[PDB]
RNA sequence: GAAGCCAGAGGAAACUCUGGUGGAGGCUCGCUGACGUGCAAGAUCGUCAAAUCUGAGCAUGGGGGCGAAAG
């Protein structure tokens, strides 16, 4: 459900604790406190595979977002391209229970 | 359930063939083993699933037989694709040949087998065994029935004809249709004869190293040389395929005209008038003379055959290229004009003149007569250089025929003579004026020539009998026609 | 809006299996007489020689690429890791594969789940002689006992036979009426239509007009 | 069509003939009446074929005597006489109805004469 | 027939020659036995049977 | 002076007007003939030639007619 998956994404941005972008996603994985990792479809494969490797080592779930980077940024309420993002706190949304 | 556990195992095979096909070469044959379940349901979902995978997997190029690490991986996967697709077409054909009546909950196997065939025909054709795909379609199109699968097999073939540009797919289809029609001895539904009318052949800086730059230069010159060679070969191949299709199409046309199949030969003359300008120049006068021989044979129902060949001859000279070759190719339509004139008295007597976007294959005799007179009296070319005596000859006879003809036919003829007065005017105005009547000779009604009737020595009086005809559209027809007589 | 206008490591086919549990353990590993056979190769180089020589022309490379294969050719089918001695990760925010595949469009519309052909002009010449009262049946049979007779061609290799056929064509004359019959037999059905004859005459008339312009 | 429902034609034909005599309206019977004549039974070779033959001689008659004073009669009648002129040619070459053949001969001698006699007026 | 002549123009007969028979003005055609003899002489594989 | 950009005023919008920035162009400045189409008693449309200057090196093309081109 594309409409519903943007609903908790818009809530977790506006209620929870989220970092956006490649480098901040990397630092959140390194600290081990990340709880969900969203990766855009048009992310380059070397960036894609390095991010899948660290999430396996840090044991955090991943999600392959169907839309591209501009689509994920629009889902965030932001006006910039966001290829990768990480959830640190789910806030008041059911995006972590699912 | 039993039917449940197939659905994941159907989805098991198809999904990984979509992701990485070469990794798994027995899955085509694995799709075969899950297909002989005697329970009828999984026979249905497998046939659709085999249609699903081969649409996604089949490449855009044919693959040769092997004869005789990554190369051995590609060869095993590609040879497994052929053996799977050969087996699917066999199980498609024996499923379409199966018995049609079954439970009313759904159509049993056959229409699914046909809809799988028609989907493959417009998605596969380049790949091998297209003759096996088409032989399923031609077998249903020979059945001589109106049925949904008969209809479904029909738009599949004209979709193939309208879209194929290379011509190899069209040649194999028209070869089977031609061989079916002779084998059936021409008992086809004449929807498949109109399939020939649908043929189309007849009608931002990326860095590059120094070695990459030189390889891309040499690839450009190699592609440049290969471009003029491909253009010349594709043009020469297209003319050759058109030559073979035109031979098989016209041979079927002439064998129908010899066998005298009534419903088929209406469609043949439509195809003949459409495609005669593609064939050789010498054969154009032959077609105009074979039509003469047909008309003489009916002169030995029979009113429809003569009018069909008459409107076809006028439709041949209708065309632009044939019109400019009247002087060179000695194409005289004087036979068809004179035979049309001599049959107008007999045509009024025969009572089957009205029986309920083409040009020749019209159903009713009256509109065939109307299109013949439109060609004679209102031609698209040289409408002002028409012999007025020929105009006056038909004007009197069409007035006579309107007296003894059905109500709709009489209204149509008065509409036709209405157009002659508006277009020609002073040429035929003297017919209704009895003081301008010529005194050179007397009027011969029963004449065997258009020129010898002396039409300007008579006067038209059928308007007296037709302002009194029971249909007021006939009455309105005169009052419109006499309106333009006074408007000259 | 202007934005819209040897494989790597993946976690897709390793999720929820014992392989993930094994890899996540992180223990080290590394990857550690009758001449039949002589006749097979001699025909292989001869085919390779023929395809190489014929591919020097750009026309043949275009013809071969557009050439199809024959179903008469495809017949025959029916008709170590050196190891050391010591809830999914991918979540779809929603079997699902079986539900997804059969939610496709195609599954939803379906409810209730010997001929002798004279091509060469020389065979036409022999046909014109035989059909007319010029050469009888006795003369054709008797003159077939010549030096090109009783020569076998059955088991002979293709490189031997193709060399002979290039260099053993008998030299007997043809007639112009035999050659005329062959071209009119082999003429295509769209070779000479009204359209192409018209532009050919128009091209020739224009060519004379430019010559008169140049002489002007 | 056809011969089984032949008496249904003739009474129906007379009803149209009655209407055309009272009001001044043209009703074309020439196609229909000749078609009933040129069915299979007349051309296949007995009392009933004379009865249907003598009767249809009448229905040819009053159809032409209605508008026998209107000027367009050389052209109105002309398709009909030429139709029977072919019919005299086939019987000279069907049945053996010499009495029926002779009655139509007088009928086309009538129609030609009234066509001729009206051309001078 | 004109339809017959127009079929021979498209699908040429097997024994077709392009000549006119002196005896009958119809086009002169080779027989099946004659076509076999022409093949035997041209290829020269077997001069005579048995 | 073109797109494009900045600022202000109308209009729900698209757009409109003004003031600027910008510096695209088959734009300008210095000292017509041969044909084709024509469906009339010739109208109307299309094709062809007139093709950046210059040193040093270099390659190829030319006549007629027949034929649909290949020849």
């Amino acid at each position: 459900e594309a409409q519903s998956i943007g609903a908790k994404l818009a809530l977790v941005i506006k209620s929870g604790k989220v970092v956006l972008g490649y480098r901040s996603t990397l630092k959140a994985l390194r600290s081990g406190k990340a709880k969900l990792i969203l990766i855009a479809a048009n992310t380059p494969p070397l960036r894609k595979s390095e991010l899948e490797y660290y999430s396996m080592m840090s044991k955090t779930p991943v999600h392959h977002y169907s839309g591209t980077n501009i689509e994920l940024g629009t889902a965030c309420g932001k006006l910039f391209r966001c290829s990768t993002m990480a959830i640190l706190d789910a806030g008041d949304s059911d995006i972590l229970a699912d | 359930e039993q039917i449940r556990q197939a659905q994941e195992e159907l989805a098991k095979i198809a999904t990984q063939l979509n992701e990485n096909p070469e990794e798994y070469p027995g899955h085509f044959k694995a799709l075969a083993r899950i297909g002989e379940t005697p329970i009828l349901a999984i026979q249905k979902l497998c046939i659709v699933t085999q249609m699903a995978v081969y649409k996604d997997v089949i490449p855009g190029y044919r693959i040769r037989p092997l004869g005789e690490k990554e190369v051995k991986r590609l060869r095993t996967y590609e040879q497994a694709l052929v053996a799977g697709y050969h087996g699917y077409l066999k199980t498609l054909a024996t499923y379409a040949a199966s018995s049609i009546p079954e439970d009313r909950k759904g159509e049993p196997i056959s229409s699914i087998a046909f809809t799988c065939a028609c989907e493959l025909v417009n998605a596969v054709p380049h790949f091998n065994f297209r003759g096996d795909l088409l032989r399923i379609l031609v077998k249903k199109l020979s059945t001589r029935k109106i049925d949904r699968d008969f209809v479904k097999c029909r738009e599949a073939l004209e979709k193939l004809f309208q879209d194929d540009e290379e011509g190899n797919a069209s040649q194999e289809a028209v070869s089977l249709l031609s061989k079916m029609m002779k084998a059936r001895e021409y008992r086809v539904d004449e929807s498949v004869l109109n399939l020939f009318l649908h043929l189309r052949l007849l009608s931002k800086w990326e860095f590059r190293t120094k070695k990459q730059r030189k390889l891309l230069k040499a690839e450009k010159e190699a592609q440049k040389v290969m471009e003029q060679a491909d253009a010349t070969v594709s043009h020469e191949e297209r003319e050759r395929i058109q030559s073979e299709i035109l031979k098989m199409v016209f041979a079927t046309y002439f064998r129908i005209l010899k066998a005298r199949v009534p419903h088929l030969m209406g469609a043949v003359l439509e195809g003949l008038a459409k495609y005669a300008h593609l064939i050789n120049q010498d054969f154009f006068g032959d077609l105009l003379e074979a039509l003469k021989d047909l008309i003489r044979d009916t002169d030995r129902d029979t009113s429809r055959e003569s009018l069909l060949c008459t409107v076809t001859a006028f439709a041949l000279l209708e065309g632009q290229d044939a019109h400019n070759a009247r002087s060179d190719l000695h194409l005289d339509l004087s036979f068809f004009i004179t035979n049309l004139y001599r049959s107008l008295l007999s045509l009024s007597l025969n009572p089957d003149l009205e029986l309920g976007n083409n040009k020749i294959n019209l159903q009713t005799t009256t509109v065939l007569l109307l299109r013949c007179l439109t060609s004679v009296l209102l031609p698209p070319w040289n409408i002002r250089s028409v012999p007025p005596i020929r105009l006056a000859a038909f004007c009197k006879q069409l007035m006579t025929l309107a007296l003894q003809v059905p109500e709709k036919s009489s209204q149509a003829i008065l509409g036709l003579l209405q157009d002659v007065v508006h277009t020609h005017g002073r040429k035929v105005a003297a017919l209704w004026n009895t003081e301008e009547r010529k005194g050179d000779g007397t009027y011969k009604p029963l004449s065997e020539t258009v020129e010898g009737s002396n039409p300007f020595t008579t006067t038209i009086w059928e308007g007296e009998l037709l302002r009194k005809h029971y249909c007021p559209k006939v009455r309105e027809g005169l009052k419109a026609m006499e309106k333009e007589l006074r408007s000259i | 809006q202007m934005h819209m206008t040897g494989a790597f490591f993946r976690l897709k086919e390793i999720d929820q299996t014992d392989a993930l549990r094994r890899i996540a353990k992180g223990k080290m590993a590394m990857l550690t007489e009758d001449g039949d056979q002589l006749e097979r190769e001699l025909d292989a180089m001869y085919e390779h020689y023929k395809e190489r020589k014929a591919s020097q022309d750009a026309k043949y490379r275009a013809k071969r690429a557009r050439q199809e294969v024959d179903d008469e050719e495809w017949e025959g089918l029916s008709a170590r890791l050196e190891e050391d001695s010591s809830k999914p990760l991918i979540k779809d925010l929603s079997s699902k594969r079986a539900r997804g595949f059969f939610s496709q469009d195609v599954f939803q519309k379906i409810p209730g789940l010997p001929n002798i052909d004279i091509i060469t002009a020389e065979a036409m010449t022999l046909a014109h002689q035989l059909a007319t009262g010029e050469k009888t049946k006795a003369d054709l049979i008797d003159e077939g006992y010549n030096k090109y007779a009783f020569k076998q061609k059955e088991g002979l290799p293709d490189w031997f036979l193709e060399d002979e056929a290039k260099h053993d064509k008998p030299i007997k004359p043809i007639t112009k009426e035999a050659a005329q019959a062959i071209k009119e037999k082999l003429r295509a059905l769209n070779a000479r239509p009204i359209k192409k004859v018209a532009e050919a005459r128009a091209r020739r008339k224009l060519r004379q007009a430019k010559k008169l312009e140049k002489l002007k | 069509p056809t011969a089984i429902y032949f008496p249904l034609r003739f009474h129906l034909i007379r009803s149209l003939l009655r209407l055309s005599r009272a009001t001044d309206t043209y009703i074309p019977l020439a196609s229909a009446l000749l078609e009933v004549l040129q069915s299979a039974e007349m051309k296949k070779p007995r009392v009933y074929q004379d009865g249907v033959g003598e009767q249809v001689v009448e229905l040819l008659s009053e159809f032409f005597v209605l508008w026998s004073r209107n000027i367009a009669f050389p052209e109105f009648a002309l398709p009909t006489i030429v139709a029977l002129k072919r019919w005299m040619k086939e019987m000279r070459k069907g049945n053996k109805n010499a009495k029926l053949g002779s009655s139509l001969v007088v009928l086309v001698q009538k129609l030609e004469m009234n066509a001729k006699f009206i051309e001078e007026r | 027939d004109a339809l017959q002549n127009l079929l021979d123009s498209i699908e040429v007969p097997e024994g077709w020659t392009g000549l006119t028979d002196p005896n009958t003005g119809k086009p002169l055609n080779l027989s099946r036995d004659e076509l076999e003899l022409i093949r035997k002489v041209q290829q020269g594989l077997i001069p005579d049977d048995v």
